[PDB]
RNA sequence: CUGUUGCUUAUAGACGAUGGCAUCAGAAAUCGGUGUUGUAAGCUUUAGAGUUUCUUAAUCAAUACUCUCGGGUAUUGAAUG
RNA sequence: UGUCGGCUCUUCCUAUCCAUUUCAAGCAGAAUUGAAAAAAGGUAUGAUUGUUCACCAUUUAAUAGGGAACGUGAGCUGGGUUUAGACCGUCGUGAGACAGGUUAGUUUUACCCUACCGUUUCGGUAGAUUUUCAAAGUAUUUAGAUAGUAGCACAACUCAGUACGAGAGGAACCGUUGUGUCACGCCACUGGAUUAUUCAAUUAUUUGAUCAAAUAGUGUUGAGAAUCUAACACGUGUUGAAAUAAUGGCUGAAAGCCUCUCAAGCCAGAAUUUCGUCUAGAUGAAUACUUUGUCUUUUUCUUGUUACUUUAGUACAAUUGAAAAU
RNA sequence: GUCAUCUAAUUAGUGACGCGCAUGAAUGGAUCACCGUGAUUCCCACUGUCCCUAUCUGCAAUCUAGUGAAACCACAGUCAA
RNA sequence: UAAUAACCGCAACAGGUCUCCAAGAAGCAAAAUCUUUAGUUAAAUAGAAUAACGCAGGUAAGGGAAGUCGGCAACAUAGCUCUGUAAGUUAGCAAGAAAGAGUAGCUCUGGUGAUUAUCGAAUCAGAACUUUAAAGGUUAGGGG
């Protein structure tokens, strides 16, 4: 599995899944990412995310 | 009937 | 009309807990009263988890369902619970669908995802579920 | 009058009084019942708790609804370096219990064993076993030793070997050994003494004592907590917020007319450093020889059992170890007295075969992500350090 | 032998007690491993809604780019040397 | 002698509600009803009322009845009752009365002895002499008179739409798998607290500005390791023998037959008792070293103990004490 | 009290009925708009009141140097019958 | 002296006792919070450890009064601008009813005058851009 916000590869038996009412399910690596997801923060503007580092360079 | 209260504060004037 | 057993699912729904109704039977929300199979304890409130058959009263809905007591099944909950294969999971809202003692759903459709535990225990729910998460 | 509503009592009366022990090592209260129709073997060992990890294991039971991909379970790692057998003692069954008859020791004894017999070693003359060792080969002493062997063979029923640890192989700062008597269950007293004599001065490794997927009993001293109130000690109900003089106590400590507080009431006192025995604990990995690593048949990367950054508050495990399913009594660095089961478990879950699919080695601090520091370097890549 | 005493000692702890070491002792830095947060201060650094003064070059400017996976913290009850 | 109830908590009784074992029925099955052994374990959540009581709505295997100064106020509460204010109704000429109603009304002290829970310090158990022995001191390894004692309950699969029954309906033993609770633990994974005022941001005030901070008793917000912890995470208590109670039987007289025995002798039979196992634990035992080898009392050194030092006195190897069972 | 209504459930509240133990007209009867640190009931929101307890800080409590009372006290202080 | 030590309360008692003068920030405000002139760092003793039970201040997953005599305690709303505002009524009120939206930083634009081009006031409205999306540090209505 891969984290929905950070894009980090999720280690086994580590993380929490979140299911929305629109049949969309996400899995996160820690509470740090999950709270960022719920605040509608873009991973493209978060410097440490794998999403950001893949876009730039 | 049976009541309950008590208090006093004089304590002389030594 | 319940098939098989269920593993440990931590119960995040209490007595007087309000849930939504995912059915289409004109009932909006149900408040939990008691839980079928609950083993009592002193000062403990009844507890319900996913796939737990509860006794609930409808406080919001059409006149043929409001101010009455029905029997429901918890299909999703906001409480975080752990699967036996190391998967930690939780939903967005607590919801339920009205079933009778024999297990057949009163409604005809379910809106929103349905947890696996409620789908396996009750074959009728899994037949009408959009997705089984 | 009767209590209005009924509820179970808080706390067990089987663990009263709650008196904290004096020695860190916990002595087993018994050994499994002897059978005289098998070869002699040891019925116990002793190890040091390292920490806790989690494993994904493949379910081998049938007619179960567990996931087919594996079940996440906890494990406890107990580093068990080899023991040094430094003697043996025979016990005789009298009308007041087992009575030790004689104790026969080896010629060569390590200072780890000698440290047990003093209380200020650095000021001692360190002359333990001096006369026993210097006069070991004299004709008079050899005759005496031969009598001790024959006396045990004639007037004894229980034979135990006095085995002690080697604390130079563990990261503990303690230097004195941890002596433990391990009973020999097996053939007649004649061949029990023969086996015990053969073990003198030798080393016993845990693989010889325990098997694979074997359920054992663990006795150890729990984690100390100190003076604690009734809420923590027993689990009584907290009083309402309105209460005068405090909330975390027992309101009624007895009726008027037994005229005394009973031993059954919950009182505040010491919680913590108690001795507890837990039975029927399965062995997951017998960390001896090839299996001393952390790789599995499914996950083939080469890695040791120590997580990244070492075990918290313990260090690095580099000797033989046991992988016990679940929890054992006591914190890291505690001394755990293993033992073969007194009542062997016959359940289908006890006879189940253990097939580990993944053993975790990520750091036990924070929210770690990498199994090995080599694969932490690969993912992160070169940083500002080591580039400039 | 044992106790005091030292490590402002711990697997212990209200005080005693208990457990460990006591010159191959101990303590402290630094240092690598391991974690937390989110990319430090500088500049003649390229984006900048606009503005001003020269006469078209300055200057002012929330934020933003490169150096920078940076900087800072990390036993205090973490693991090495 | 602080006077109701409720809250918290422990224990005891059986005239037993459930679970266990049995007998009986107008017990075909299922559901039931009467009775015996048995008190080791459980016996709930709410609307109204200060209520005990009651009546309703659920759930449960069951939601049994009681005692302990009508258990329990230096344990809580102060809703009721039961002072002093005020109101209504009836009564009284009046002050005033009202098991008539309503409203507001200070809940003091443990630092003593014991009990209970934990926790220290000093003291210590009499009869062995094979120097390979005996005893004292210190230390470790053990030992276990006694005291406590823990696991319970439910559900699903199969048995099986089977036994039984005309039909309708409708089980159980073994076996397997889970859940709840209680007890003991534990920190890996998930969650919570967080003055590492950690990292970052930011409102107000002050350092001339940047940097760096400080103040608002922790300014606040986001993430937040460690440690502690979960009713929120997760492990163990599925565990073995013997003897039993009510009862069902065997052989068998009494009483030529019959009889389970108000006879001798046996068997099977419980959530039972005892071993086994878990916890605390007395007198103890073994070994290592230091000693002493006829013995003590009073002084005296030490933090303390043993060995030890001095003046004396005392004993000096040699006939004691065993059948078992009936 | 009886009937409705409020709730899954109402000795509570509200709307009605009235042969009313013992209501009733300046001992004032009926009526309520604003107002009330007045008495009562029900909704929304919020929450450690609660399920069910965890954890953080300061001051104490603990130990030590100096200082240092009082209430109370026949004598005292293990149980069963 | 005129009072957290000179007055009255047994005292160097957190109680009581009439007045005059009165800076900056921010704000509607003599509010809360910080500071300058002046005053003071001592005002019934401290040090170590960081147990229970406390007094004072806090937070908390899922549920949300099921607790209780009773929402007691705590939580929650909270400034300003704009829109919108019911039944009832003594026609004055209810009413800040209820209910919804906006609010920051930076760079600009426009309106409101005096003297006869120069000079000056805080107040209101509007527009691009940026971000961690803005009353909330403090002060600050729960509603029906």
């Amino acid at each position: 599995q891969v984290c929905a916000f950070s894009g980090f590869k999720i280690p086994v038996a580590k993380g929490r899944k979140y299911v929305r009412l629109d049949l969309k399910s996400f899995t996160f690596i820690n509470k740090k990412s999950l709270m960022q997801f719920l605040r509608k923060t873009n991973p493209r503007k978060v410097f440490w995310t794998a999403i950001y580092r893949q876009l730039n360079k | 009937x049976r009541x309950x209260x008590x208090x006093x504060x004089x304590x002389x004037x030594x | 009309g319940r098939q098989g057993n269920k593993f440990r699912v931590t119960c995040g729904l209490n007595n007087a807990s309000t849930v939504n109704c995912a059915d289409n039977t004109g009932a909006k929300t149900l408040t939990i009263i008691s839980v079928k199979g609950f083993h009592g304890r002193l000062n403990r409130l009844p507890r319900a988890g996913c796939g737990d058959m509860v006794v609930a009263t409808c406080k919001k809905g059409k006149p043929e369902y409001r101010k009455k007591m029905h029997t429901a099944v918890i299909i999703r909950q906001r409480r975080t619970w752990r699967r036996k294969d190391g998967v930690t999971l939780y939903f967005e809202d607590n919801a339920a669908v009205i079933v009778n003692m024999k297990g057949e759903m009163k409604g005809s459709a379910i809106t929103g995802p349905v947890s696996k535990e409620s789908a396996d225990l009750w074959p009728k729910i899994s037949s009408n579920a959009p997705t089984i998460v | 009058s009767h209590r209005k509503f009924e509820a179970p009592r808080h706390g067990s009366l089987a663990f009263h009084p709650r008196k904290r022990v004096h020695k860190v090592r916990a002595t087993v209260s018994a050994f499994p019942k002897d059978n005289a129709a098998e070869k002699p073997h040891l019925t116990g060992f002793l190890g040091f708790k390292a920490g806790m990890t989690h494993v994904i294991r493949e379910v081998k039971r049938t007619n179960t609804k567990l996931p087919k991909d594996g079940v996440l379970e906890p494990v406890t790692i107990i580093e068990t370096p080899p023991m040094v057998v430094a003697g043996f003692v025979g016990y005789k069954k009298t009308t007041t219990g087992l009575k030790p008859i004689t104790a026969v020791f080896a010629e060569h004894i390590a200072d780890e064993f000698k440290r047990r017999y003093t209380k200020k070693w650095y000021k001692n003359t360190k002359n333990q076993f001096a006369v026993h060792t210097e006069k070991y080969n004299d004709v008079k002493a050899k005759s005496k030793r031969e009598r001790q062997i024959r006396l045990i063979k004639n007037r004894c029923d229980v034979v135990r070997v006095i085995a002690h640890t080697q604390m130079a192989l563990v990261p503990l700062k303690q230097k004195k050994a941890e002596v433990m008597e391990i009973q020999i269950n097996g053939g007649s007293i004649a061949e029990k003494v023969d086996f015990a004599v053969s073990l003198l001065e030798k080393q016993i490794s845990v693989n010889s004592v325990f098997g694979t997927d074997e359920c054992i009993d663990v006795c150890s001293v729990t984690k100390g907590h100190g003076y604690n109130g009734v809420i923590k000690r027993f689990g009584v109900r907290h009083l309402p917020r309105k209460t005068h003089r405090g909330l975390r106590k027992v309101a009624c400590v007895g009726a008027w007319h037994p005229a005394r507080v009973s031993w059954t009431v919950a009182r505040a006192g010491q919680m913590g450093f108690f001795k507890r025995t837990e039975v029927n604990k399965k062995i997951y990995r017998l960390g001896c020889g090839d299996l001393k690593n952390a790789k599995t048949e499914f996950d083939i990367t080469e890695k040791g059992i120590t997580p990244m950054g070492g075990f918290p508050h313990y260090g690095v495990v580099k000797n033989d170890f046991l992988m016990i399913k679940g929890t054992v009594a006591g914190i890291r660095r505690r001394v755990i007295s293993l033992r073969k089961a007194c009542f062997p478990s016959t359940t289908r879950t006890a006879q189940e075969q253990i097939v580990l699919k993944f053993i975790d080695t990520s750091s036990k601090y924070g929210h770690s992500r990498f199994q090995t520091t080599t694969e932490k370097k690969a993912r992160m890549g070169p940083m500002k350090k080591d580039l400039e």
